């Protein structure tokens, strides 16, 4: 029912998706073969898990997903990987040439050649859907495919599936964890072109993930895998509501309703315990407070120096309303959670009791309860500022711009986009101070 | 070798601090707007805090705490003291009202004081000079009974320099300064302002009294000490103001780190009672003191993060 | 994209190209007969990039050997790994080019070029996705210099959307064969400015110096230089031949190294400079690598500013140490890195080291100091041109002084542009 | 203080705790933009090939 189609564009997305879906399968009890011993409704079921997984007569539960990259590798791994049997050929769509970390190449040159194919495959999935809520799009901000094709797909999806909602899980560029030199450009460009085609986007800064992976998990040089596993967990937290019984965020629409004040101000900051298995169990209070530790955020910002406009708490495990409420009070007194004058200062809380799963052999410890906080702080605008500034440094000398003009783009797009980002930063500065 | 950048060319203090950092042979000034720095001595206005703490493998320290403005802008300080539970509605801050608003209250008070009442923005009839002027302002109780330095019947203000390092240790420089006023007149009007600026040298060189002479004066004219009669209350007021906003400016678990040098301004009345007048975020220094203080800024605030009898009193852990 | 097509043109070109095929054939476990005989899978995962698979396991270098004289190419057929090359892919004339740019570019090379392009088509058409081409040549002789640049143009006409990449050996009086070398160089620099996406500038001067005043070889041979060269070529082609984090292509490199279209002239560096039982420390490799005494150009980077940099670290070491040392080189000498291209030094690590070495570091720089190389040549050129010396050798091949004049101007301009950005 | 909208279920709880009350383009258009970039790429190719032919 109310199905959610998930599209993974680019290495980041594809690789992250792999992780996410694996976790999902472990969480829902689906085996690599596609079999879910638990499903007693063979060949069907309007159950909650069916919002992400369809079903075959043979009892295979298939991810309602599409993995798309303009280069064979990566997706190929999926095609030949532990969970390969779960997915279906047409769902995995590969190209021949990457976008050389250029939005232009991906959005225009290489994109136009594959857009319709992808869109078709999505329809196939949409047709097997009785009530499509919308789409969940996973992508990078710095990649060419991840920025360009994503932007295009968005536009088109907004045309071929208008009334449907689109949520995003984007990877913000961080100098470490690898990064092209033009990711800043690619990032601003894709944001400009996607701003009005997305209803809620969850940005994840690799810097933050890295740090956590290094600090809380003692990994000297975190690997994409290390990072993606953590990210997946967070995604699960955000996606659980739609895959399990509950009453908070059970529809893609809800997310916006509860987190997005005005259409453009649609980037919630996310905060998630991250412990190594080596045993002090944490408390609702403790974990909830961490939700207010800036070191536990997916995007590094100082919310305190900024105002709140919405906040949802999503717990997973042994957690009871009382404990939560209690914690809130305490925190309220201690920490500084200033809101905008036009918002209620409450905290929307949800609890799935289904406890968190770990990937076996992973670095995360299995835990008894966890929380993912989702807030709307004007503070997230800091991450735009950084990007904007880097973009400016390069654009003033027109550095690398030729690589884009040579693919069809016009210097103007850059400026238009930048200005759009300038507009965005202001909007924030307004709602904030 | 550590790298730093300079972005307030007017800061006398940090001009000196940069000079000694260079003079240590282990620090190297980069051009402003180079990101890859260890330490920033940033601008007083619109400092880009949102950009510190993201250089990979670079520990970054800045000389200003983000948020302290709430204590260093006049109206902001009044709002802060009034609406903070840690600061009651207190006994060391002169009765204050903010107006552009808290107009009524002001009047109400005036009345209660006009039944047998001088204020400052200095007059005695509620008249305003604010509307025939510029920005937001605050009407504050004028201290009509100041303790006067009697071999001159003079006004003064005390200035204390307080350093907050990255661990939020609060240090008070052992050397404060007294800015001393033409005698006083409870009828009329330059003396009333102890501002050196306004002042411009009879009794004190540059109308400035250091702590040794103030201590001898209180000992010899009043049978107390600077510490007992005044410095216990200065340390109380500092600790209150600074521990108050700590949850909102602390860089304890932040991706970058902050320190900052403040200048507190106090007045003493004739009952030997210290009152907070204003917290200044970008203070100067007494010239004789510039040498010592700046070195301490390098000693306890910079080289504590970037390693290479004490001139400070520890008010905080 | 995947497959690269490799071209060797001229004496120097075929010498350094033959060494390169020996070196990376060893790295990839390919014996002189084309049979794989190595341990790791890493050796074959991206072998498609440089080798075409044929018959019983046999792997054949996708290489085209080109010369106007039959000597060096016979030498190659004869020597080590001599018969790993497809025999069809030897394309050679008999005339020679007489260290004459005009001859390789306009008269003798023009005869041979179509048969070369024939072999080029045959290899390109047998590719799933051709990235582009890699050419080895000197700029000082005649075949490599003039015919190579002519090929660059021809190939660009036929594959305008692919990547042109060259290892181009710059001439130096220290190591000279003919006086006309400045002319030849200035002519092909002209072509290269326009028709390649990335040229690694291998300066014979530096190879000499590093052979003499570091390897302490008082009398260096062209083999001594060419071992530095083949080491560099393995180094800078690593991430294109081996799996890993930053699976590299020729285009992404270009995209990530070339801020402005013309400024595509890179400075390679390598550590440890060989000619080694004790492996060095990451700190060592790093500092050696960034020192001038390890640059293969001649320019001192402390004289200009890094626009872009890519480092490759080969062997078993700590990535934590690699990141620390890399940021230490930058943060310490942050003066020599432009501030208008943020995060412009990228680093990759591959576990497989070069032969003989357990740990190694190669480095690729778009530095403004390359202007020095170009300036040197400009001078030498001018000297002679000012008195129109030795121009008859070229005029008698149909050329005009105007061509030269243009070329000079262009190189002068290049220098200027580079300088422009050194002051930014 | 105020706890409202408590939905209880065998797998979850959900609720709202308040603390203080308040105080598109077209396939065409796109296709166009795409085709404009395509033709712009073509012009430059043309210029090149012409130059190359000269
Ligand atoms: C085989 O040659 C090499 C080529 C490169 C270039 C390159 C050059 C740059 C740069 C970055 C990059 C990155 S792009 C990227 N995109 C998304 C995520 C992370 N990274 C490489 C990826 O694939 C490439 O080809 C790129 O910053 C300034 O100069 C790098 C190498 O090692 C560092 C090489 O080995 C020595
Ligand atoms: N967290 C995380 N980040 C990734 C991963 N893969 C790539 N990145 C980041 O993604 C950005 C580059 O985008 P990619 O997704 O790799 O590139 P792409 O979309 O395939 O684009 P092209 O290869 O240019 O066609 C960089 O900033 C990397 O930090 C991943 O698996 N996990
Ligand atoms: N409530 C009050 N009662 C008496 N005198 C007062 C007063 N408020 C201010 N003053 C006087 O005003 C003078 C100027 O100090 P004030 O804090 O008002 O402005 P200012 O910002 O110039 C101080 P600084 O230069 O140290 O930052 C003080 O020296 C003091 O004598
Ligand atoms: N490093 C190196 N340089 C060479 C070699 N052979 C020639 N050179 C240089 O290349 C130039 C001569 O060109 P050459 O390759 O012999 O001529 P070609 O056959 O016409 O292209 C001079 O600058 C030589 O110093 C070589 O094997 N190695
Ligand atoms: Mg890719
Ligand atoms: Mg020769």
């Amino acid at each position: 029912m109310r199905e959610c189609i998930s599209i993974h564009v680019g290495q980041a997305g594809v690789q992250i998706g792999n992780a996410c879906w694996e976790l999902y399968c472990l969480e829902h009890g689906i085996q690599p073969d596609g079999q879910m011993p638990s499903d007693k409704t063979i060949g069907g079921g309007d159950d909650s898990f069916n919002t992400f997984f369809s079903e075959t007569g043979a009892g295979k539960h298939v991810p309602r997903a599409v993995f798309v990259d303009l280069e064979p590798t990566v997706i190929d791994e999926v095609r030949t990987g532990t969970y390969r049997q779960l997915f279906h050929p047409e769902q995995l769509i590969t190209g021949k040439e990457d976008a050389a970390n250029n939005y232009a190449r991906g959005h225009y040159t290489i994109g136009k050649e594959i857009i319709d194919l992808v869109l078709d495959r999505i329809r196939k999935l949409a047709d097997q859907c009785t009530g499509l809520q919308g789409f969940l799009v996973f992508h990078s901000f710095g990649g060419g495919t991840g920025s360009g094709f994503t932007s295009l797909l968005m536009e088109r999806l907004s045309v071929d599936y208008g009334k449907k909602s689109k949520l995003e899980f984007s990877i913000y560029p961080a100098p470490q964890v690898s990064t092209a030199v033009v990711e800043p450009y690619n990032s601003i460009l894709t944001t400009h072109t996607t701003l009005e085609h997305s209803d809620c986007a969850f940005m994840v800064d690799n810097e933050a993930i890295y740090d956590i992976c290094r600090r809380n998990l003692d990994i000297e040089r975190p690997t994409y895998t290390n990072l993606n596993r953590l990210i997946s967990q967070i995604v699960s937290s955000i996606t659980a509501s739609l895959r399990f019984d509950g009453a908070l965020n059970v529809d893609l629409t809800e997310f916006q309703t509860n987190l997005v004040p005005y259409p453009r101000i649609h980037f919630p900051l996310a905060t998630y315990p991250v412990i190594s298995a080596e045993h002090e169990q944490l408390s609702v209070a403790e974990i909830t407070n961490a939700c207010f530790e800036p070191a536990n955020q997916m995007v590094k910002c100082d919310p305190r120096h900024g105002k709140y406009m919405a906040c949802c708490l999503l717990y997973r495990g042994d957690v009871v309303p009382k404990d939560v409420n209690a914690a809130i009070a305490t925190i309220k007194t201690k920490r500084s959670i200033q809101f905008v004058d036009w918002c209620p200062t409450g905290f929307k809380v949800g609890i799935n009791y289904q406890p968190p799963t770990v990937v076996p052999g992973g670095d995360l410890a299995k835990v008894q309860r966890a929380v993912c906080m989702l807030s709307n702080t004007t503070a997230i605008a800091e991450a735009w500022a950084r990007l904007d500034h880097k973009f400016d440094l390069m654009y003033a000398k027109r550095a690398f711009v030729h690589w884009y003009v040579g693919e069809g783009m016009e210097e103007g797009e850059f400026s238009e986009a930048r200005e759009d980002m300038a507009a965005l930063e202001k909007d924030y500065e307004e709602v904030g101070v | 070798m550590y790298t730093f950048v300079v972005r307030d060319e007017n800061s006398s203090v940090y001009a000196e601090v940069s000079r000694l950092l260079l003079a240590t042979g282990q620090w190297k000034r980069l051009r402003k707007d180079n990101p890859r720095f260890n330490l920033m001595l940033g601008e007083r206005n619109r400092l880009p805090f949102g950009r510190l703490g993201h250089e990979p493998g670079l520990v970054q320290l800045v000389n200003y705490y983000r948020g302290a403005d709430k204590l260093c802008r006049k109206a902001s300080l009044v709002k802060l003291i009034k609406t903070s539970p840690e600061l009651s509605e207190c006994t060391w801050f002169p009765e204050s009202y903010v107006i552009y608003d808290e107009r009524e209250v002001f009047l109400a008070a005036y009345n209660r004081r006009r039944e047998g009442n001088v204020w400052i923005a200095i007059s005695s009839e509620a008249s305003d000079f604010i509307d025939e002027q510029g920005q937001v302002h605050v009407i504050q109780k004028y201290l009509e009974k100041p303790l006067l330095l009697e071999p001159g019947h003079r006004k003064f203000d005390i200035r204390s320099w307080v350093l907050v390092d990255h661990l939020y240790n609060i240090y008070l420089y052992r050397e404060g300064v007294l800015r001393t006023s033409e005698p006083y007149n409870s009828a009329n009007k330059t003396c009333h302002l102890t501002n050196h600026c306004i002042q411009k040298g009879r009794y004190e060189e540059g109308n400035e009294m250091f702590f040794e002479e103030f201590n001898q004066y209180l000992m010899d004219a009043l049978n107390t000490t600077l510490e007992n009669s005044i410095l216990l209350q200065i340390k109380h007021i500092i600790r209150s103001c600074l521990m108050c906003i700590e949850p909102a400016i602390s860089t304890k678990h932040l991706h970058y780190q902050s320190f900052q040098l403040f200048g507190f301004d106090f007045m003493v009345d004739e009952e030997l009672k210290v009152w907070l007048i204003e917290v200044n975020g970008a203070p100067a220094c007494a010239q004789k003191l510039y040498a010592e203080l700046c070195q301490g800024i390098v000693d306890v605030a910079i080289s504590s993060v970037f390693p290479l009898t004490s001139i400070f009193i520890k008010l905080h852990h | 994209m995947r497959e690269i097509v490799h071209i060797q043109a001229g004496q120097c070109g075929n010498q350094i190209g033959a060494k390169f095929w020996e070196v990376i054939s060893d790295e990839h476990g390919i014996d002189p007969t084309g049979s794989y005989h190595g341990d790791s899978d890493l050796q074959l995962e991206r072998i498609n990039v440089y080798y075409n698979e044929a018959t019983g396991n046999k792997y054949v270098p996708r290489a085209i050997l080109v010369d106007l004289e039959p000597g060096t190419m016979d030498s190659v057929r004869s020597g080590p790994f001599g018969q790993i090359f497809r025999p069809d892919n030897f394309v050679f004339g008999q005339s020679g080019a007489g260290n004459n740019w005009a001859k390789g570019h306009y008269t003798e090379g023009a005869e041979l070029v179509d048969s070369v392009l024939d072999v080029v088509r045959k290899e390109s058409e047998s590719c799933d996705c051709l990235q582009g081409f890699q050419l080895t040549h000197s700029l000082g002789g005649g075949t490599g210099s003039g015919m190579g640049t002519l090929l660059i143009s021809k190939i660009r006409e036929e594959y305008p959307d692919r990547i042109m990449n060259t290892f181009s050996v710059m001439p130096s009086p220290k190591v000279s064969d003919t006086v006309v070398e400045p002319y030849n160089a200035t002519l092909s620099v002209h072509q290269l400015v326009e028709n390649t996406d990335e040229t690694y500038c291998i300066d014979n001067e530096a190879l000499y110096d590093i052979c003499f005043r570091t390897l302490k070889l008082t009398t260096p041979t062209y083999g001594d230089l060419n071992h530095l060269v083949s080491a560099t070529m393995s180094g800078v082609t690593t991430c294109l031949r081996f799996p890993g984090q930053l699976n590299a292509d020729l285009r992404k490199l270009a995209v990530n190294m070339v801020p402005f279209p013309r400024l595509h002239f890179f400075m390679p560096g390598f550590a440890p400079l060989t000619s080694q039982y004790r492996a060095l420390t990451v700190p060592e490799l790093t500092q050696q690598m960034f020192d001038s005494k390890n640059m293969m150009a001649a320019c001192d980077p402390r004289h200009g500013r890094y626009l872009t940099v890519a480092a490759i670290f080969r062997g078993r070491m700590s990535m934590k140490e690699v990141d620390e040392q890399m940021l230490n080189v930058q943060n310490k000498n942050s003066s020599y890195f432009v501030e208008w291209i943020p995060n412009n030094v990228k680093t990759a690590v591959c576990d497989i080291p070069p032969r003989g070495l357990k740990m190694s570091a190669t480095f690729i720089g778009n530095s403004t100091a390359i202007q020095e190389l170009f300036k040197r040549i400009s001078e030498q050129f001018t000297a002679m041109f000012r008195r129109k010396a030795f121009l008859h050798w070229y005029t008698g091949e149909g050329m005009d002084e105007m061509e030269f004049t243009e070329a000079e101007s262009n190189m002068n301009d290049l220098v200027s542009e580079y300088q422009q950005y050194q002051d930014a | 203080m105020e706890v409202i909208e408590l939905n209880k279920c065998t797998s979850g709880q959900s609720f709202e705790v308040i603390l203080k009350p308040p105080s598109d383009p077209s396939l065409e258009e796109i296709q166009k933009k795409l085709e404009a970039a395509e033709e712009r790429r073509k012009y430059q190719e043309a210029e090149l090939l012409k130059h190359l032919a000269e």
